């Protein structure tokens, strides 16, 4: 959480909570409603999401899914849509937590070297990261786009 | 008795990602026995000996 | 470390399910509960060297502990009584504010009962001046903020004995 | 019995490098104490 | 500033700012007025709250305006009056940034060294900073209160 | 380092001032701008690899410094001048966000051309692709990120000598 | 420090005795077979990335242990995996060139049940990781080179159980 | 060289080399004929090996060929042939060096950062790196080959 | 063995086998029968070598063997003699293996320690080595004389 | 560092020509000096301790920097000139071995002049005894050995000056 | 370091000659100057912090420099300027014990000025105020005290220089 | 000198002299004429006990001073003497100085490796100081031997 991050930086720092830190905390608390209900959205929507971001990775990338390609194959097609729901699900993490902190851990740590051993392209594994953004900014609200826009823009990074 | 000296290491084997000008380019103080194994060690990194000076007054 | 939302997002990680209806309400609580958290931080901080004074004085001051010989009785020995003492504190607030135990057990509570032993100082002296710590805190923080942390406090000092 | 994420993930800690003069250059010599000597 | 802590960590971390990150310094653009209309506040009524929290601190501390005290005798009393005018104008400028690093540099360091060359008493300095807390309180909205009391509770454990 | 709110609270504590409404009113500019900055740092965070790329390309590629002998003619030194022009835009980046180009000037600027000159890189051909890079920049971010970008970048031209 | 010719040389120094027959027909044989030992190694560590990919694959991949939950679930996880393979490996063809199992024992084995315990990791699940790359690298090798190869990382294996 | 890798040692030690140390010396002053041998013939085939190799490599990863592939074109495949000749130099340099170091220092450090920055599969260099080694053993003896061939495979491992 | 200190410095380095090391091990392994048919030589005459070099020894330190040495009396000179033949026997070790570091871990590891606890002369034992080195020159074959001069002369240099 | 192998190599990839027939033989001259010069170095690395003690003889003996305040007159100035010339001579012998004296000049003449300057040690002296130690080197080794001994101590009469 | 006997055995040293009678003469002098110059130190150590208070008081409180921009005018600037009188003050009770001012020249003095006149802060008035302190603490500790104060006095004098 | 040890030391903790220290300086000076008294009795019979010095270390090495020794021939044995003399002198600067620390920073660090230069025995260089130690304690009175002898013993630690 942005607590967790705040309370890290204190933990380095040898000293209880800024009043700025515990401020951030307090504007975390308020905004955990409106998270949580884009979070909801995401999830609802969760199969078409990814299903459209899918389809337009290939359609960016076709040797992503062509032959020779890494995900050649109905199996190994699937095994890339599954990568892709690991990434939405630490996405809607990430939005419920207000930080960075869930998705570092989780996807975001040695993920290169992960991606480089199995073979799969890193970076067509972040333009579908990218076809999820566009995606989530159709079906949530303007503000709501612009949160999980930036969440999205952090995995999108991370990849890089 | 201590010697000011300043040199440039190329961090060639390592290309940190963190920021190394800081130690490319340094300037230290090093006592006089400790001036020995430290030229050795720069010697070994490779890196370029700027300057040697003396900041004791008597050589 | 951990968090309360962050606890729960591991465990839902661990499920492989995306966010759930009971996720959303084990969330909402902990939203909920920041307002107190937080004021109750703010207090904490402000009355901290306070809380550490109000606690020794209920309990091991004007004792055979700080009396000669009682493992508190130097200057030394008093000032690292005081110290360990406001480390607890710390780690328990920090702890607090994050509702998890996950701070507590990996850096307060981490070979201190084995160090405290080899050294000599009683565990169950910790214990009593770490309740007294814990009543003074209640007071300060209030009643709902008291209950909290009285939970984080109770750890550390669990832990410890 | 799912391992969590935390299964020896938090050992690594912040590290301290200098830099520019300001206030933090304190902390940066706290830390140099803290670590060096067992405070 | 919040925007120069929380650069100083990314730069440590080198990385480009996180979004959760961007957020905080996105949430200190949105109240940045508030924050200076507080401290604008505290401004104009700056010397009325000097002269009554020193009637407060006498009070508290009444050796110390005495006679055989550090503020012994009128101009004694006025320099002493004049550090804690000083520590004023920190606390408005550190309410105003919304981090207390500025005021920390202003006064925290060597604040022991330089109470101990003075001679006078530090626990009487926080008397007098809790003094313009609770004036404070009176003079701002409650919600001004409780972050104007943050940032003076720092100031009171820079006093200790 | 330095920020736009720590520079004017340096010139209030050089005065022994409170703060004057005029430097309130540069403050508040500075909150008004901070929204597009920060939005606009975002966006160069997304786009860092696809701007250093496109920077690279217009600046050495196909060029004497890629052929033998140019310098950049081997596996490290491009790697290490890609390392170095990607440090360049991300501390430039931080400074843009802050709004104050002393934490860019202490922090990259200090000691580098002493570094370039012991290293013979071209600082002037370096400086060429820095304003390359900030035209690619203030492509992809817009007109009025590209407007602050390019002041920051022409503090880094400055600080190549 | 323990190698095959070293080991042979220790033990008549350990005696104190010049040079028995005994330990020259030791001594020639590895000197006999290090041609093929040594040519079987340099093809391992060129094909060692594949290697790791296909062990993976056969044993580790497309189950519970990568799915949610299973220690290999997260990003870190993997990474570490497949590092632990790489390094089992390298260590694994030290002490096949060297000949002698006691490297591999010295280094790779010394408390690495008592870590893998303490972390969490399946014993279980790394020792059949060590078998399929067993199985990847006796395809690699050949049958005349994996079957030493083969030794000795079954007592990889076996330090493990 | 190895003469070089035993200096660094020697640096080190501050002694003089061992006598298996020599022998190493030894080893490769005997040889060096042999390695201006192999040199000679690489040099000699070394324009006919490239475009061999090109097609071989092409055929085996039609992607990189392909349209949307790094080299789609005439400009950007010769930009290919010209890396792989760097490549394969930077081998005939290290083959008379007798040692991998050479060709360590020339490139390969660093160079996964440089070739996935210019947008280039790594997975596709090494296979033509492959490829390379494939031909010389066609147009090599077997001994010869057989060191080329190691140093050929350490130029495949660093680019993995 | 010449191999297992490659290995040694390989794993420090942490980078598998370099292709030159492992051609130094394919070249100790095919000289590995003539450094052991050499070896098994010295080891044959190594008895008529002792008693030869002992005496060429005692003629130039004929102060060592006279009372007031280190070999003063006959139990004194045996003992010294005993010493030498196990440094004897250790040289034929190192030769076998190809490497100094046998040898060195035998003796040479704080071996200037000793002979200052027991008083005896190290210039002394140094030229009795040479002496021994010479006769065993002449007792051995041309080719397996050079590789036993190298061994013998790092064994003088740790003496010296 | 540098050898004459690796020295032809940096300027055949400043050139970034394929290998040459002019390369080929120098390196070939490298090959064929090679074995005499091993053997020789072998000689050297024996008879070290030997020749350093001669030329500290020739330069300094009943010296006047022996006696009070000639600089060398106390027991760690005494160790220290000693332990100089013998680094120096053990560099110089590997260089001699190699072919190279890039490698030299960069570990020892880089920032020797200085320290010596700082010092206020002779280097003319310093210089006479380094002439000294190859007059002897090249009596010990030989006349061919010498030659190449002698062209390691120029460079170090060089870096001297 | 140089003692003021250590300097008397040092000029033997590099004369060759076992020291002279007037040499012997001089510490036989430095001796019996000594004893008061210990008992008039340590009154020097146990007044050291009233010393340093009382130069304060006569040169920097109610001045410009405490004024806001003064190079004083801040809480880490009061505390070093306060921390480098009392330094100023241990180094030159150490040279005033010893006799020989050559301690402090070596480390107090060493670039010292050079490092306050890049920080900009006043070296002559800095020494204006140590001679006032350097008066007061004269006449507390006595004429013969002074006179060895007015020693260490003059090499503050050179210090500002 | 020993009060230098004692600044250095105070130096280090960055605090005025210790109170018992300063008593041991107060005392040292009132040493200082017994030590000076000492001394010049040493100085006055220094040349006289360096003869017998030297005579009864010929009598401990007569291999030495023979041929075939250090000491062989005038020439050798002069500078023998004369290296005796010097460390005699050096003697007698640190006793008159009252630091141990002072002698060994002059000589005797490293002095093995000098006499290692020499070619001369440590053993019997430290036979010839204790000759030297047993004219110098004759000739001093009882008090001065007992402060003669505790630098003998120094001198004795350096030579071993
Ligand atoms: C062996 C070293 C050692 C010392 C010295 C020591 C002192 C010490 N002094 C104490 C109290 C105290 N000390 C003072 C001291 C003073 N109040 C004044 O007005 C004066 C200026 C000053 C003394 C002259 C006071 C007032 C208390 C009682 C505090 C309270 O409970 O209100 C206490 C706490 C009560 C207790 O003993 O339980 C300790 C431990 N403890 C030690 O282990
Ligand atoms: C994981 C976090 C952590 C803990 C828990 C910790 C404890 C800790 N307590 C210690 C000692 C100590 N701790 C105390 C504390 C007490 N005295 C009392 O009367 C009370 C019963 C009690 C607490 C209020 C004392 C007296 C010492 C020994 C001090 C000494 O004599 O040197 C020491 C030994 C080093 C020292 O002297 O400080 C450690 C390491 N250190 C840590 O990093
Ligand atoms: C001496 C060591 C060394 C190397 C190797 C090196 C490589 C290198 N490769 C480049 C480009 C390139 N490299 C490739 C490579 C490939 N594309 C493919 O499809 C294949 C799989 C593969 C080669 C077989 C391509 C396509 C470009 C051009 C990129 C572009 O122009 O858009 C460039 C930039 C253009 C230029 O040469 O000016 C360099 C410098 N530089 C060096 O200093
Ligand atoms: C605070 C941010 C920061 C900067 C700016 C910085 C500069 C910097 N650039 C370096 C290297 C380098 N930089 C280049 C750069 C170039 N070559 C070219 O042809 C181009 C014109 C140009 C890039 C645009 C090269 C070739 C090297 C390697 C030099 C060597 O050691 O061989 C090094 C040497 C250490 C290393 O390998 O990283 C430093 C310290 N360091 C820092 O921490
Ligand atoms: C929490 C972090 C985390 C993630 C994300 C993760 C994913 C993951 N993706 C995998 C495979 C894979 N991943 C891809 C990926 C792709 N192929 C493409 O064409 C696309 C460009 C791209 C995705 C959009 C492919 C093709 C495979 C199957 C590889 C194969 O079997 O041939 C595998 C190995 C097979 C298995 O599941 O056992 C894992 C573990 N594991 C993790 O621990
Ligand atoms: C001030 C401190 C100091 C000392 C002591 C010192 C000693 C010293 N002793 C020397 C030689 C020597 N030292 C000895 C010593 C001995 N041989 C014996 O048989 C005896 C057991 C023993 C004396 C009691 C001999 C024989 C030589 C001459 C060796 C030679 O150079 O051929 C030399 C080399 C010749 C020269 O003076 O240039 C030095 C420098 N140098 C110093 O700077
Ligand atoms: C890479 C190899 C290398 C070199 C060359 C080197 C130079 C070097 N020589 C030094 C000292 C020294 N060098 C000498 C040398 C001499 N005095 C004489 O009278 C002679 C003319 C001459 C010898 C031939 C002396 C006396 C000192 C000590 C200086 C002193 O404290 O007086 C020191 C000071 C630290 C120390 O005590 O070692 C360095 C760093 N350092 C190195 O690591
Ligand atoms: C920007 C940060 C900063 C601060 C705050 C600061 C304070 C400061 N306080 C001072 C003195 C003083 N400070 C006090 C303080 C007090 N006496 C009491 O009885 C009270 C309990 C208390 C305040 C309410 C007194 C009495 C003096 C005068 C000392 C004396 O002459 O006795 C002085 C010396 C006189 C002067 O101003 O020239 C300074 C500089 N300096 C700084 O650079």
């Amino acid at each position: 959480s942005v607590v967790t991050k705040s309370i890290v930086n204190a933990d380095a720092e040898a000293r209880y909570l800024s009043p700025g830190e515990l401020d951030r905390i307090k504007n975390f608390v308020s905004t955990g409603e409106r998270r949580l209900r884009i979070a909801q959205t995401l999830t609802e929507n969760r199969e078409r999401i990814v299903k459209q971001a899918g389809d337009q990775l290939f359609q960016k990338r076709p040797d992503v899914v062509s032959p020779g390609g890494n995900a050649y194959g109905e199996e190994m097609t699937a095994t890339c849509l599954r990568d892709l729901d690991y990434y939405l699900r630490l996405v809607t993490y990430g939005i419920v937590a207000g930080d960075v902190t869930p998705i570092e851990e989780i996807g975001l740590v040695g993920v290169r070297e992960m991606y480089n051993s199995l073979g799969t392209p890193i970076p067509a594994v972040a333009e579908g990261i990218r076809a999820m953004k566009n995606v989530a900014c159709s079906l949530l609200s303007a503000e709501d786009a612009a949160e999980a826009g930036s969440y999205f823009d952090f995995v999108i990074g991370a990849m890089q | 008795r201590m010697f000011k000296i300043t040199a440039c290491v190329p961090s060639q084997t390592r290309i940190r990602t963190q920021r190394e000008l800081q130690n490319t380019y340094f300037t230290k103080l090093v006592p006089y026995e400790n001036w020995f194994r430290e030229q050795q060690r720069i010697q070994k990194m490779g890196g370029k000996i700027v300057k040697v000076e003396l900041f004791t007054g008597k050589p | 470390m951990q968090d309360a939302i962050t606890a729960v997002i591991n465990a839902s990680d661990v499920q492989g399910k995306y966010l759930d209806t009971a996720a959303m309400e084990k969330l909402k609580a902990y939203f909920a509960t920041g307002e107190l958290r937080v004021r109750a931080a703010s207090v904490i901080s402000a009355n901290a060297a306070n809380i550490v004074k109000e606690a020794v004085a209920k309990s091991l001051l004007y004792s055979d502990i700080t009396r000669p010989g009682g493992n508190m009785y130097t200057t030394r020995r008093y000032a690292a009584c005081i110290r360990d003492l406001d480390y607890y504190l710390r780690y328990a607030t920090y702890a607090m504010l994050a509702g998890d135990p996950s701070i507590l057990d990996e850096r307060v509570l981490n070979g201190l009962k084995e160090t405290y032993n080899s050294l000599g100082v009683p565990i169950a002296a910790t214990v009593q001046a770490i309740q007294a710590m814990k009543e003074v805190t209640a007071s300060l923080v209030g009643a709902d903020a008291g209950k909290e942390m009285g939970i984080y406090f109770d750890y550390i000092c669990s832990g410890l004995s | 019995v799912g391992v969590g994420t935390t299964r020896r993930r938090p050992a690594r800690i912040f590290r301290m490098t200098v830099g520019a003069p300001s206030a933090e250059v304190e902390l940066v010599i706290n830390a140099i104490y803290c670590q060096v000597m067992d405070v």
